[PDB]
This record gives structure tokens, C-alpha cells and sequence, in this order.
């Protein structure tokens, strides 16, 4: 269950950083 | 550009990820401050440069992460499965740049929280946890389409 | 699922996308009779991807139509064109969402071409899509998700 | 050559909204 | 571009105008309303856009024009004699795309009221009243130079 | 032969036009 | 008619262009002037024509035209290939008269810039970019078809 | 480039005025 | 006085140049603090007068450029072509003791924002950038034509 | 283009450091 | 070039392929790096060559192999009966050079494997295994069909 | 047998995969 | 199984991969295929209907620019064998597998096609010639001994 | 030799697609 | 290559040419020409068949004239030869071509047609004749086996 | 001084040109950091003056020269034939001792790529094809009447 | 034949280059 809540956290820091990067 | 040549890279673009936002967010870990890189290396400027972008969006979500990753509990033996578990489902949805330092920045997050509970000389197997999982999952292949750690500079 | 698999499978699930699409797009003759694999799972895959970018596809419509009228894709740089934009759709990245973008371009490229006097080019359209899936690796991301039946 | 880009630039516009609804 | 190629591609780029032309001339004769098109040309193509960009002139003088085609009466065995007269006036100034237009336009004239008046079957000449000419009359090498009919797409 | 004159400067003004 | 019978008179079309609307507009060129023309010349005619009939429109442009091809400055090197250049799309879109006249006018427009900015004896040059590009671009054959320099004595 | 489009597109203007005048 | 006299005598008119001015700016980059200086030669001076001498209008112009860098980033691996290509243009409207001095300036620069940016052990190569582009582009003899270094 | 802006500011210092 | 060439310029071109994929693979078994070149032989060029291309694939599948040959237990007297029946069986279904540098990087993992579990002094047992495999099962003839290893590098 | 034959299915993916380097 | 024997055996495969292959295609012409005899009770019959079946839409696509390549060949009776040999070394120049021996026989019906259709009519004996000489010369009928022989195709 | 030449690789590509569907 | 070898060549080239020309004009009769039947495996089929299709698009533009021209002319089984003789000096009077040798061609198979419907039965074999004795004995043969032979036509 | 006088004086001028050029440059091959070098010979003068008398124009183009080399791929049998039709093409347009200098530094980059490519103990292969290119296509007669190798130090 | 004419002409070019140098 955790496993998981960490990636979609991740996710939202990932796609976050994306329209910063791109 | 061949796979096998971002993964090597992949030590470099790391190393210089810990230590360039440790220098950041320590304004410790013993590990990640007297971390060495190499000279004269383009991964060297690329890891400056993934860990000075998104800072707010990491310094946004410590409470939330250094949460869960205490009550999962990493250990030294556990720690590549659940390394691996995370990540598949990381880029499941799909691949951007964005997840990509996503990646790594976790791996900081990893080496760095583990570090705090007693494993120490663990910085060198996060490393391992990140060029292990790039080549063998297609993440140093859709990077070797675009050029390679470099072309992150834009 | 391999790579060689997705591409196959791919044919269909074109053939069978376009055909729900411009139906429900109603409410081209070589778009009606569009011919149908009976029994495949592809076949309601074309259909899936074809119902949920309704509301996407219904709001870029003049968009996309006059863009295209000034390209003007002819018989000879139409792959060139087609390969062209859709490597600039997933050099930024690739999800579910640009996977059916693409698709799309399909549809809306069949289409234009029609209309603009290109009769039955329909059958290379399918073939631009395969060919630009299997050489730039997106047919690789669909198979490591378990082939197209994933995206339901 | 700017327009092939400005097709792959909304194209992607339509793919990450309909990404947002599959998943 | 080759001249003849030009030529033989001119077998078809007639076929699409007619074709369009009269889809929109309505707004008949099954001559040409089931004028059969070939699939996957870009020769349709061009039949299709010069059909619709010289509609609107293609709507004025239809009145003055054909008037003169009765007073001057053509036959199927002077056609190609008065086909060739016109067309050779009509070049005799100067040449460009917009007069390659009017000769496909007088294709498209000739080949209606040939039907209009009990002249049957006579589209397959009026194509190649329109082929021959040009390859014999230095329009193909016109046409050829500067890309071929794929260049009147603009 | 006059008519004919005819024709071919219509056409004219109308791919001139074109 | 042979387009290469169009291609030695145009070596006289032009001088006589040349010259003929170069006293006109006086109303210079050392080599213009000095420019001397075959006798029983038909062709002198030509060019004595051709440069009176489209005077009036001639002596409209000439504003802007002075100062477009000295930041152009062409050379003794360059020359033939900004002539040719220059020619090619006056052409892709049409072919007429006045075209192929307004292409002359232009090699005098050429001519004569390249005097006043220091090129001496570059007239004879000017005039091979002339036939040299008629030749080589099927605008010699378009005055073969239809007769040749004589017929241009109807407008 | 632009000199030499301007400069030929200038002569058609005058290569139809001049073609009014012939024909 | 050989332009290769001139050319292997660059090598500390850098490095002392480097020393010396980022000692200016200071009152960091531990590259050049660090930097051993060479004893007993005129050079360490002649980079020295060229280090001071040029604080005036340098220190001023520093925001203006650092900015361009930024914008331009260069890497291990395109800082030659740059480098070169930039020292190029600036040399082909003509040259002066101005712009000779204004060249070691680029290479403090730029071996100053790549170690500003992550890229270590490059000081040594941004002197051979200086070093090669002077003789392969007729700086080293020039400068010969003078007496060397020492002139300045 | 960054390429000339470059040179041409180090132009200015140059000719101001002579 | 014989396919009996092949064969005995393949001790050659193995024992230096171990030599320098080793040597990259170290950036740990000494009989591999007091492994002795012959001098002056292009099969040494060789198997430097095709010790390098697999160097990404070969990168990943590492961990998995090692632990599908801790389960074989390959001894001094089964090995060379394993070594054929694996290398039977990646020819059963075709041939190609990639398979040709396949079945030398399994030479090397077969022999790096029992150095590791404690058969030492195996190496030129090894080597004869490649030599005499290639030899009964047309690889050799394969390749002289070719040109010979040194077609191998293009 | 059946390790065996894993063994030699990994070989053919590896050695496929560098045969497409060296093609 | 010897190399012989297979290349004995290849004539049946590829007369019957012919017939069963056009036989395919034109339920969707060349009727040397169509009245093609096959040969009563034999197993290469059965392994030439399989390796026609196998291969049809990776066919069905490149049917195109098969088509103008062989057009722009223009094989005849005498040098059609040396195209086929050329052709065939390079396809097995990098390497054999079971897809590239049905490419093999796809191709000796490409070719038998082409040239029949252009005027080379019954040229069917030798194409299988071509095939069955080919790949006992260079080694193809070896690498299907040393497999079982053509019946192995059948999984 | 450069049309029997891209003879031979798509024959070589449909032979390796083939090649996927059999084994 | 021989021209006494270009001769018999003649005999199925002609042949060829007569059934694919006549064929592919029926599909846009002389039964004598539907029943023709044709050498198998031979190049000259392939030539035949290529010379057939290269001049149809010309050959539909000029089908009146002949046939009214050959009214006049009243061929008959005596006289055949030497009009046919005659007029075939007369196409290589001013020249030699790969073209008029198809156009030479053509002829044999406008008069072979026009003896049939006129009523002159059974006749191709002396029309192709015609065509091979003509072309040995004015230097039409030797002309192509200087080329390379009839197969030289296939590019 | 004759030309067989300069074709054997030609070995030490190379093995020597080597030895000291291999060492500012290193400032690797082993066979050139070990090579031996005879005692009071002027002809190790020689090959120390062209070997500094080339350095800076040498380093300038070492990556172009690199990359050049490996598209060839020489071996250890078509290594003279290349040796040769590079140094007939150097040459086929003049003479001078510049180039006789640059004859002598592309024996040194052949012998150290094939090294670094993996033929060994093959420098004595390419001191050979210098001296015996020198005899055998007049460069060895074009010094010796100059004064030999000597004539050089100036 | 093309590679190893380009290894030809640098070698002039710095074989000229070194000339000069020595001249």
C-alpha cells in the first residue's frame, strides 16, 4: 500500500518538474 | 548515443544529483557532503543541474515523504526490491524528463533517510539501485534516443 | 506480448478505431465500410480509445483542419509529414494520453486527405501509423504493458 | 518546418488531456 | 520532373477537375459525375484545388462563353481542330498558371456541351485533346520545369 | 475564325484573373 | 526559326537596348554610348523599340531600383549569378512580353550600376548573362514558337 | 535572397505593365 | 621571439592572468586560488599588469555576460567550438592590445562559470583553448612581431 | 546568435582596455 | 580461409576476448588478466573488437546468469556436455555474428563462473569447449564462409 | 534440461540483441 | 537426413508453397500456379501449404515495392539466375533462420510471378531450379538437414 | 547492385519477421 | 550477337508483339491473333510484350488514318510484300531508331489486321516474314545485334 | 651518403622519433616507453629535433586522425598496403622535409592505434614499412642528397 | 580508397605545416 503511495507522490513531483523543465 | 553509455553516466549524473542538492538543502550526511566527483565531466554539470530545477517541488513534499518512507522502514536487504517496486509503477504511466529526476531525486531521498537510521557507506548502492534500474527497464534507452544525460541541460 | 505482436495487432486496431470514430463522429464512404476483424479483442480496442477522447478530439477540431490545409499532405511527403509530427508529439514524453493522440492523427489525417482528393489512401495511413510504432519504440511501451487489452 | 511542430505541440495538448481520463 | 511524365500525369489531373468541377457546377451529365478516379494520386489532388479555386471566375462568364460555342457549332471531327486554335490563342500572349487553369476550364466547357448537344462517349477525347496539346505545344516542358502539377498546389 | 478569336480571350482574362 | 537564331540577335537586341534608351534618358555610360552597332542591323529596331514603348512605366521604378542592387554590389564574380538568380524568378511564375523586356532593362539596370560604381568594359559580360541565361532557361525557344525579335514590331 | 526576391518581384510589376502597353 | 615562443610562454601568461584577477574579484573557485604559479619569469608578471589592468571595465560587464553563458551553456565537449568561434569573431573586425587582453578575460570567464556549474578540472584545458586558438589564428605571431609577452 | 553578442561586447572592453 | 582455419584462429581470438572484456569489466580472476596475447595477430584485434560491442547487453544479463549457473553446478566433467547442450540449443534456431560474440561471452561466464567456485587452472578447458563446439557444429564453416573472423570486423 | 535451456533462450535475446549493433 | 535429401525434397515444398500461396492470394493471375500439379501423398506438400499460410501479411504489405524493384530489374530467361543468386547470397550474407528460408521461397514466387506476368511464360521449372540449386550450393540445405529436414518447419 | 541489394533486405526483414511468428 | 541470330529472333518477337498489342487494345477482333500462340521461356516473348505496351498511348491517336489509308492501298496476297517492302524503305530512308523499328513493327500488325478483315485468311505467317526478310536485308538486323540485340529494348 | 646508408640509418631515426615523441606526448604504449634506443648514435638526435619539431601542429589533429584511423581498421595484413597508399598519396604532389616529417609521425599514430587496438609487438612491422616505402619510392635517395638524416638538425 | 586519401592530405597539410616550421 505504501509502495504505491510513494510513487504516485512521485508522480505529481515528476510531471511538476516536466512543465518547469520543458 | 548506446544505453550502456547513459547508465555509466548514470554514476556521475547521481553522485553529482546527491551532492549538488545536499549542498542546497544543507542551507547532514557525511557521505553525500565529502561525496567526490570526478573531473571534467558532463554528468558532473547534469547532476548540478536536475538538483537546482525543481527545488521547491522537493522541498514541497518532505513532510509527506519522509513519512512513509520511515513507516516502510527500509533495510539493507529489502532495499532494491522496494527500490524496484516504486519505480515500476513510477514510469508505468508514462515517461517524461520530469519522472526522470523524479527517479533520482527519490534515490536521494533513499540513500539519504537510510542514512539516518544507521546504514552507513549505503550511497554507493543507491547508485547501484539507479544504473541497475535505468538499463534493465527501458530508462537509459528512451534517454539514449534524445542524445544522453546532456541534452537534460536544456 | 512481443514488439512484432503490438505491430500486428496494431493493423486492426487502427482499421477498428477509425470506423466507431467517424460513426460517432455522424452523430467518408471508405470510412463507413470499413471492414472488421470478427472476434478480435483488437477490434473493441478501436473503439475504447475512439469513445474517450470525445470530449479532447470534439473541442480541436478547426484546429487542426486548417493546419493541415496549409502542410498539404500529398501522396509522396505524406510519411514524411506523418513520421515528422508524431516524432515531435513524443520526444517530450510518452503516457496512455499521447498514445491515443496519435491514433487521432491518424484519423484526422485519413480524413483530410479525402477530402482533398487522395481516394482510398486509407490503406497507407494504417501502415504510417505501424511503421512509425515499431521503429521509435512506442510499440515496445504498449507490449511492456501487456499489449493494447492494457489500455482497457 | 513550423508547422509540423505547432501539430505535434496541440497533438500533445489533446493526448495529455486524454491521458488525465484513462488514467 | 520529366516533360511526358507531365503528359501522362495530365491523363488524370483533367479526369479529377471534371469531376470536381461539375460536383460543384450543379450548385448534368453522367458522363462525367461518374468520371471514374483513381485511388492514391496526388494528380487528384490537383484536379480538386484548381477545381475550386477558379469556380468563382468559372461563374460569370459561363453565360457569354458558351453562347459563342453554338454561333461556332463543334463537331467530333474539327474539335480537335478548334480545341487546338483556341488553346494556341489562348498562350500566344503569355504563359502562367492561371491560363493552365482556363485551358482545363475550356476542357471542362467543351466536354459539357458536347453531351448537350448529342455528343456522346466524347470525354474520352476531350482528354486527350487536352494531352496531346501540351506535349506537342511546349506546355509540358512548361509544367515539367518548374516542379509539375504538384507545384500548382499553392 | 472570328468567333474562335473570341473564345481564346475570354479564357484569358479568366486565367489572368485566375 | 531556331532559339539560337533568338540567341545572336539578342546580342544585338540588347546593345541596341541599351543604347537607344540610354540617350532618351539623359534627357552616364562611356561604354553605352561608345556602344556601336552593326549597319542593316533589323534588330537595332528591336532594341530601339523596345526601349521606347516601355518608357513611361520605365521611368516610374527607377526610385527604388538605385538603391536595391548597390546593397546587393555586385562584383565582376558574383554578377552572372545574381543575374541568373534574379532571372530565374521573374520567370517562374509567368512568361509575357513585357517579362522578357523587363529582363533586359534590368541587365542595363546592371550595366549601368556596375559603371557608375567603377566596373569599366563590364558591357560586354552583360550582355552573355543575357543570352546565356536565355539560352539555358527555354525563354529563347518561347521567341522561336513565336516567330522571333521581328514580331515584338507589333505593340 | 530578399534583395534578389524583391528586386525580381519588382520586374514582374513592370514586365505587366509593359505586357498592357505591348498587348 | 618565435610565435612558438610566444605560444608556449602563453601558458603561464594564463594562469597567471587566472590567479591573479580572480585574487581581484575575490577581494570562489578553489582552481584558481590553488593555481601553482611558475617562479622567476617575466610572465608572471606580464600576466600580472594584463590582470590589473583590466579591472576597470571588466568588473562592470560582469553581470552582462554571465547571463549569456547561462544562456549559452557550454559543456566538456562543445567548449572548443565555442570558444573558438566566439575569440574568432571578435578577432576578424581587427585586433589590438586591447582585444588581447579581453581574450585571456574570456577563458578567466569561462573556466570560471563551468567550474561555477559543476565541471572541475577544466582550468587546465580553457589555457589550451587560448593556447592553440593564438597560433592556429595568428595571435602568437603578432604578438611576436613585438617582442613577445614581455612588451605588454 | 549568442555567439556574436559575445564577441561583440568582448569588442567593447577590448577596444576600451587599449 | 578453411573452416579448420576458423578453428584454430578461434584459441586466439577467445583467449583475448576474455583477456579485454575482463579488462573492462574490472572498471576477479588472475587467470584472465595474466592471460598471454600472441603478439602481432589480427584474431587478437578480434577479440578485442567483439569483447567491446557486447558491452551494453552483456551489462545487464549478469546477475541473471550467474545465478542460472549456480543452479547447472557445472564440474570439470559435465561442463564440457553443459557447454554444448546450452550452445546447441541458441544455434538451434539460427545463426548470426551476434550469436557468434553470444556464445563467446557464455565462454566467458562459463569460465569466470568455476574460477570463482574453485576449478582452477580451467581456462584452456574452456577455450577447446569454443574451439571444438564451433568445429562439429558448422559455426566454424559459418564464419569461414564469410571471410573468416576478420570479417567480424565490420 | 530445463536450466539448460533458459540459459541458451538469454544467449539468443543477447546475441540477437548485439547482431542488431553489429548490422 | 542428408543435404541431398532435402535438396530432393525442396522441389515439392516450393512447387507446392506456389501453388498454395497464389491459391491464397487470389481469394482476396498466374495460371501455371493455378494448374500447378502436386504431387499425391507426400509430407512437402503439407510443409509447402504451411509456409505459404505463415506468410501472407508480413507479404501482403511490401507487395508494392517488390513489385517496381523487379520491374525496374527486368530479369529474362538469361540472367535471372544470377539476379537470383545475388539476391539470395545477400539475404543469407548475415545470418539463417527458418523466416529467411520462407523468405527464400517467397521470393522464388515473386520472381516466377513477375516474369511470367511480363512475358516469360512457363518459366516455373527453372525458378524452382534457381531454389532448389541455390540453396544446395550455398549451404541452405544443409542447415535443414542438420534440423530434421523441411518437415520441421511444421511447429 | 543497388536494386538487388534492397532486394535482399526486405527480404532479410520479412524473413526475420517471419522468423518471431515461428519460433 | 549475330544479325542472322537477330533474324529468327524476329520471328517470336513479331509474334509477341501481334498478340499482347492486339490483346491489350481488345481490353480497352483477329481470332488468328487471340489464338497466337507464343514461344515458352523465351526472352523475346518479354521484348514483344514490352515493345507492345511502350507505343499504345501513341497508338490510339493515329488508328484512323491507317485504316482508311490501307483501304486505298487494297493489299492483297500477291502484292503485300512489296507495299509492305516499300513502304518500310521509305521509314528508314531518312533515319534509324529504336522507335521506328517499333513503329515498323506496328505496321506488320495493321496490315496482318487489315488483310484479315478484308478477307485474306491465315496470313500472319507470311506478314511476319515480311517483317523478318525486310529487316535482314536492309540492315534493320545488323542495326540492333550492333545494340546488343532485341533484348537491348528492355531498358 | 648513399641511399641504402640512409634506408638503414632510417630504423633508429624512427624507433627514436618514437621514444621521445610517445614521451612529451605522455606528459599509453608500453612499446614505446620501453623502446630501446642505441647508444652515441646521431640518428637518436634526429628523431628527438623532428619529434619536438612537430608537436604543436601534431596534437591540432589528433582527433581527426583517430577517427579516420578506425573506419580503415587496419590489421596486421593490410596494414602495408594502407601504409603504403596513404604515403604514395602524400607525397605524389611534393617533397620536403616537413612531410618527410609527417611520413615518419603517421608511422607513430599506425603503430599506436593498432596497439591500443589490440596488435602487439608489432612496431618492428612498422619501422620496416617506413624504411622500406623510404628505398623503395626514393625518399631514403631524396635525403642522401642532402647529406643524410643529419642534414635535418637545422 | 576515400579514407585513405583523406589520411593523405592531412598529412600534407601538416607536413607543410611543419616545413614552413623548419624553413
Amino acid at each position: 500500500e505504501i509502495i504505491h503511495k510513494l510513487a504516485m507522490q512521485l508522480r505529481h513531483i515528476g510531471d511538476n518538474i516536466d512543465h518547469r523543465m520543458v | 548515443m548506446s544505453e550502456e553509455q547513459v547508465a555509466q553516466d548514470t554514476e556521475e549524473v547521481f553522485r553529482s544529483y546527491v551532492f549538488y542538492r545536499h549542498q542546497q538543502e544543507q542551507e547532514a550526511d557525511p557521505e553525500m557532503v565529502t561525496l567526490p566527483l570526478q573531473p571534467s565531466s558532463t554528468m558532473g554539470q547534469v547532476g548540478r543541474q536536475l538538483a537546482i530545477i525543481g527545488d521547491d517541488i522537493n522541498r514541497r513534499y518532505d513532510s509527506e515523504f519522509q513519512t512513509m518512507l520511515q513507516h516502510l522502514q527500509p533495510t539493507a536487504e529489502n532495499a532494491y526490491e522496494y527500490f524496484t517496486k516504486i519505480a515500476t509503477s513510477l514510469f508505468e504511466s508514462g515517461i517524461n524528463w520530469g519522472r526522470v529526476v523524479a527517479l533520482l531525486g527519490f534515490g536521494y531521498r533513499l540513500a539519504l533517510h537510510v542514512y539516518q537510521h544507521g546504514l552507513t557507506g549505503f550511497l554507493g548502492q543507491v547508485t547501484r539501485f539507479v544504473v541497475d534500474f535505468m538499463l534493465h527497464h527501458s530508462i537509459a534507452r528512451w534517454i539514449a534516443q534524445r542524445g544522453g544525460w546532456v541534452a537534460a541541460l536544456n
